[PDB]
């Protein structure tokens, strides 16, 4: 009896969806947000994670690691990487696997984690924030990624919920989270022999802009097209405006404000702040204290000079679109609604240089924070085995094509387009294979051409044992049921031989009553299955062995903030029976305690006090239950005589 | 295409809800923002409502106006009003008897009433109402303090309809919240109810009386100008002390310095609430120089020892006005975001003796919650989504080792299933009931879950006794198995230890597959037996 948990992990913030109560609530965090921020930074003593990782931001600068979904999968070496780095503050580092990963100052010493271990981290803490506040249990997880995400980067995200100690129940597109949002609350959709409702979705956020296009009906969301730009969301607007002003304190002040992290890194924060602003007002002020030589900066923005920086980016939008509609063989006035969903969707002339290319106006009936998450959590709440959902079908697009291949043993072709590019998953596709004995075989990409740059083409393999021949048999047939899964990945589910039978029925005629006799038997050929196989699966997930070493980090490091905040735990309780037992000396116990046995505390109190200004500020935990013990001793007593003094007297 | 909202109409932010899907949704602005701040700020090219008059304050404040909810319906000279006059940087004018605002829209004069004030703020109400629910908005309850006297709590009204809103009924803050956590609807008896209202800068206790869902408004105490906003203050002073000591320097006369060391504190609170540690760090507060500190919980809970323990009182001036006494209040309930404080709680709860309190709800908005409740009930309410079932089939042992079941795999839960049986052998004295859970038909191949044992049954012939088991599973799915003797009315049961942690639903996917490849011969071994029935306490 554990609670369905949808994360939507996006690159500024997360928010944590549940369904419970039979509805799906949001969880707010400990400084009650409706959505932690997605990053991850290390201390001297602890790990400073999700919000207080931010605060940080400023202090521990070199040691915050935020961006965690974009260097998940992030080829060191890739023609890109400039594009992603640009975005970071802590120093990034190749791996032995060639991919990203990060160095920090922790624990006093340097350490190098990697983007799956990294952004393991971040959704334990989570993980935790939803715990508390349902009190439950919390193992299933269906998590949000951009539909641009490829089949490693999921398999990555997935192995990163299992180190933070969740089974990820699915990986899905986030902007058909926000879909799903849709189909199951909007409340009358076309029925299901009518014509679909075709909705376009669009969501630029922090880092990512996203379209896709989807034909709903009752129960039912089919996606038609989806178009992404990976490098368009709010942080390439704070950028824009972060460079304006950088351009004007070089002018009417001298500092290239490009000299300082802290000095840019506080312009930016300050840049994305303003913008916020210019979203609801006209014009707005701009200043930040001591940016360098102990200089004070003081400017403004109006909007009508926020849209003239932002052209460019302004000029990117259409493009997607046109590429969404494109693909789902569809033209633009056959799209019914157009719903925009994402943070920086709430700048103005965005809102309408989207409208203008879609050519109707914009929607906006989805909560547009909460939809990509609070759909995942449905999803989530799908594969609960103790939750019967609402039906709903929903069917993504499988953009590339993808075939399989096997050793051609007594089989004329040794593979075959499986899973067609354009095609809907999940699905399942049963193959008949002839065999000679076990074999292996493989998914991949057939037309490498299709897929972006340096995409390896070889997807996964795997190999199956323990066919065996029926009994002067040359070769049997295996019944294959290759999958793509409800997460997009390439599997083979399920594989085993089968073998016909002779099972000796007998022949009515009960036409004539033949003085009762002549009774017929036919033999009949039945196919039957006869051994299941061995499927070992090579996937880029991870194998049981690395996984568990990455878990054990996570589960120090883990315990290790959990020691870290559990001791600040009785330096308060300590600190506050100081001061509640002095306020009660007087206020209760001064007709209750002895005259003489006021002096013996007071008193004690007080060098337990200043106790608190050195020895210690920050002791041990076995010290700040230590004087919490002696203390105890002296109050209890007092404050009992009291009570069964008062109580019943 | 038509539909009804709830409103709450707050001294400085309001919130709006619609009841859609068996809860209620609270609608966000076009700024993410769930609450939206109460002001309209007049300026020569237009006017500006909720955040974007809030975000220019301060570079118009002598005409961006606030608290309009202070004064209206009342009389320029009031007992409240007079006093009130004194912050507010804009003009409050008379127009014979009554208040009025006075401001530069367009650069001159012009003057605008409470009700009109109020009732444009509204209007960006319904806007926000409107984008998210995609028909127009007409239909509204709106929300008014308990202690409102009926020309203030008309005017309200008037707000509404002069923003062309139908007021569909107004109701009380207290009583929208009670209804919120649905107590109009609890089983009989008269109900007696403290909603806690503390604010971010308004304080208000008020005691309900509920009768068939018809709310009696006993008594109102509190305090106008207490809440969050306070607590912030003691935090900012404090860390003034340790600034001007630690650093030589005095911050005090700086309008942003401070206002950096307000924001921090705020956000210290909020992490008080959660942790019992918390951190402030601005970067370059005054004169170049870092201020990085921490605070403690119980360091800030003293800086309000005076503040919160005194929360305590209007409580006591209610529950006295009331006639009433502390152990006769039957709900209590938090509401804004001031409650959240751990403290607070604490010094509530144990007042009223470890009573729970009524706070899943988002205090912050709980108000506006029970509005558009009602806005449903008052217009018709204008399957299930998701339902908690049973992973496995659970049953019993029966003679042979077999599996009955109670409770199919898959049933609705909170459930509750009854199946008699008999005994065995004859003159047998008790039954041995062993639940299991599992799909297989013998409970071999099945979990034991838990064992009881009902004893002293009247020695009768084998198959007389009416032994008559029940599974019974809650909402939480606890599970209670209980066997009752009929004839005598003795009774044993048994709350299964669950266990809970895990199988997930592949594991039973599995599991119910594995049960369908032996249906044959699980079948046949339970269809050459003949008999439902428990055996004396003879396991297996
Ligand atoms: N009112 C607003 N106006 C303009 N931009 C905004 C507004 N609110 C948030 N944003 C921007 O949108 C981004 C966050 O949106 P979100 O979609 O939650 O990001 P992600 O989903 O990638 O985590 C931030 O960069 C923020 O600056
Ligand atoms: N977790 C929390 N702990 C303590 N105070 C909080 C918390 N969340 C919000 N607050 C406080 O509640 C106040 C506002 O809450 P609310 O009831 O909505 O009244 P308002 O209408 O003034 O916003 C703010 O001053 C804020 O500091
Ligand atoms: F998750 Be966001 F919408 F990119
Ligand atoms: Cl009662
Ligand atoms: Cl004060
Ligand atoms: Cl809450
Ligand atoms: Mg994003
Ligand atoms: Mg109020």
């Amino acid at each position: 009896m554990s609670t369905p948990f949808g994360l939507d992990l996006g690159n500024n913030n997360s928010v944590l969806a549940v369904a419970r109560n039979r509805g799906i609530d949001i969880v707010v965090n400990e400084v009650s947000n409706r959505s932690t921020p997605s990053v991850v930074g290390f201390g001297p003593k602890n790990r400073y994670l999700g919000e207080t990782g931010k605060n940080k931001q400023t202090s521990n600068i070199k040691n915050t690691v935020a961006n965690l979904k974009r260097i998940i999968g992030l080829d060191y070496h890739h023609p890109d990487f400039e594009q992603e780095s640009k975005h970071f503050t802590s120093k990034l580092v190749e791996l032995d696997d060639k991919k990203t990963g990060a160095e920090v100052r922790f624990a006093g010493e340097k350490h190098v984690f990697s983007a799956t271990q990294l952004a393991a981290m971040f959704i334990d803490k989570v993980k935790d924030t939803v715990k508390q506040d349902t009190k439950a249990n919390i193992t299933d997880v269906c998590i949000a990624v951009p539909p641009w995400y490829t089949e490693e980067q999921r398999y990555n995200i997935a192995d990163a919920a299992r180190i933070a100690g969740l089974n990820p129940v699915r990986i899905v597109n986030d902007v058909t989270a926000a879909g799903v949002s849709y189909g199951i609350f909007k409340t009358d959709l076309p029925e299901g022999e009518e014509k679909p409702r075709i909705v376009a979705f669009v969501d630029i956020g922090h880092s990512s802009y996203t379209c896709s296009i989807m034909a709903f009906k009752k129960g039912q969301l089919k996606v038609l097209g989806t178009a992404c730009d990976k490098h368009f969301g709010g942080r390439d607007f704070d950028l824009a405006i972060t460079e304006h002003f950088a351009d004007e304190f070089k002018t009417k002040y001298k500092i290239d404000i490009r000299e300082n992290p802290k000095a840019y890194n506080r312009i930016l924060t300050a840049a994305e702040k303003l913008k916020k602003v210019l979203s609801a007002n006209t014009n707005a002020p701009f200043s930040v204290e001591s940016v360098m030589n102990d200089v004070d900066v003081s400017s403004q923005l109006s909007r009508e000079e926020l849209e003239e920086l932002v052209k460019p980016l302004l000029e990117r939008v259409t493009e997607p679109v046109t590429k969404a509609l494109a693909q789902a063989k569809l033209s633009a006035e056959e799209v019914d609604f157009v719903e925009i969903i994402g943070g920086t969707t709430r700048i103005p002339t965005l809102k309408q240089s989207i409208s203008e290319a879609f050519g109707k106006p914009l929607s906006t009936t989805l909560n547009q924070d909460e939809a990509i998450a609070k759909g995942a959590a449905f999803i989530c709440a799908i594969h609960s085995p103790t939750l019967r959902v609402r039906p709903f079908k929903f069917e993504d697009i499988h953009p590339y094509s993808v075939s399989y291949s096997w050793d051609k043993q007594v089989e004329d072709e040794d593979h075959m387009e499986v899973f067609p590019a354009g095609s809907s998953f999940p699905s399942t596709k049963l193959i008949t294979l002839n065999r000679t004995g076990d074999f292996s075989m493989a998914a991949s990409y057939t037309d490498i051409t299709q897929l972006p740059p340096n995409t390896p083409e070889q997807i996964a393999n795997w190999e199956i044992t323990g066919v065996q021949l029926p009994e002067g048999q040359d070769s049997v047939p295996v019944k294959l049921k290759l999958r793509c899964d409800p997460s997009g990945l390439h599997t083979i589910e399920e594989a085993y031989t089968i073998e016909d039978i002779e099972v000796e029925e007998p022949i009515p005629l009960p036409e004539d009553a033949p003085e009762d006799a002549e009774q017929e038997f036919k033999k009949v050929t039945k196919t039957v299955k006869k051994d299941d196989l061995t499927i070992v699966a090579h996937t880029f997930g991870l194998d049981a062995k690395k996984l568990n070493e990455l878990i054990e980090k996570e589960n120090e490091m883990l315990a290790q903030d959990k020691l870290v905040a559990e001791t600040e735990d009785r330096k308060n309780t300590l600190e506050e029976y100081i001061y509640t037992l002095r306020g009660k000396l007087e206020e209760e116990y001064a007709p209750f305690a002895s005259d003489a046995e006021k002096t013996k505390l007071q008193g004690m109190l007080n060098k337990a006090e200043e106790w608190l200004y050195d020895e210690g500020f920050d002791s041990i935990k076995a010290k700040y239950i230590a004087k919490y013990e002696e203390l105890a001793s002296l109050g209890n007593i007092i404050r009992g005589r009291y009570l069964a003094k008062e109580e019943e007297k | 295409k038509g539909p009804a909202v709830g409103i709450d109409l707050g001294t400085t932010y309001s919130c709006v809800g619609v009841f859609q899907h068996g809860k209620v949704e609270i609608i966000a602005n076009d700024q993410g923002n769930r609450t939206t701040p109460s002001y309209v700020a007049f300026t020569d090219t237009e006017r500006l409502i909720g955040d974007a008059a809030k975000n220019q304050v301060a570079m118009n404040p002598t005409n961006t106006v606030f608290d309009a909810k202070r004064l209206i319906g009342r009389r320029f000279d009031d007992a409240v009003v007079q006093s009130d006059m004194k912050h507010w940087p804009f003009m409050v004018v008379n127009d014979a008897g009554r208040p009025k605002v006075q401001v530069e829209y367009k650069g001159e004069t012009k003057s605008f009433y409470p009700e009109e004030v109020s009732s444009m703020v509204l209007t960006k109400m319904k806007e926000i109402a409107e984008a998210y629910l995609g028909k127009t908005v007409t239909n509204a309850v709106v929300t008014v303090p308990a202690y409102f006297n009926d020309s203030q709590r008309q005017a309200t009204k008037d707000a509404g309809t002069i923003a062309g809103l139908n007021v569909l009924r107004i109701i009380n803050e207290p009583t929208a919240a009670a209804i919120a956590y649905g107590l109009d609807k609890k089983v009989g008896a008269e109900r007696n109810v403290l909603i806690f209202d503390l604010g971010g800068g308004t304080f208000d206790v008020s005691i309900l009386t509920i009768e068939d869902g018809i709310f009696e408004v006993k008594s109102t105490a509190g305090d106008t100008h207490l809440g969050g906003e306070d607590f912030d203050n003691r935090m900012v002073n404090h860390f003034i002390a340790e600034f001007k000591r630690k650093h030589k320097k005095d911050i005090s006369e700086n309008k942003r310095a401070v206002r950096r060391l307000r924001t921090a504190c705020e956000r210290a609170k909020r992490t008080l609430s959660s942790s019992t540690q918390a951190s402030i760090e601005i970067d370059s507060l005054y004169e170049g120089i870092d201020f990085y500190t921490s605070i403690t919980r119980a360091r800030f809970e003293e800086l309000n020892a005076d503040l919160f323990r005194g929360t305590l009182d209007p409580v006591e001036k209610a529950l006295r006005d009331a006639k009433l006494d502390k152990s006769q209040i039957h709900d209590i309930v938090l509401v804004g975001g001031s409650t959240r404080i751990p403290k607070i709680q604490k010094l509530l709860q144990d007042f009223f003796n470890g009573k729970e309190l009524n706070k899943s709800i988002n205090p912050d908005e709980a108000v506006a919650y029970g509005a558009a409740v009602q806005a449903a009930i008052l217009s018709g309410d204008k399957d299930l989504l998701l339902l908690d079932v049973t992973p496995l089939s659970l049953g019993i042992e029966t003679a042979g080792g077999v599996m009955t079941v109670l409770i199919k795999r898959n049933t609705t839960i909170p459930t509750k299933q009854t199946q008699t049986f008999t005994t065995y052998s004859d003159n047998q004295p008790g039954v041995l009931i062993q639940v299991y859970e599992g799909e297989r038909a013998m409970t071999k191949d099945n979990n034991l879950l838990g064992k009881f044992e009902l004893t002293g049954i009247p020695p009768a012939p084998r198959g007389v006794p009416q032994i008559e088991v029940t599974f019974d599973i809650d909402a939480n799915g606890i599970l209670n198995v209980s066997a009752v003797d009929k004839s005598t009315g003795k009774e044993n049961k048994i709350t299964i230890t669950n266990d809970k942690g895990r199988l997930s639903k592949e594991d039973i996917e599995r599991m119910v597959q594995e049960a369908e490849k032996y249906k044959a011969e699980d079948e046949k071994q339970r269809d050459k037996v003949s008999s439902k029935n428990s055996l004396e306490s003879y396991a297996f």
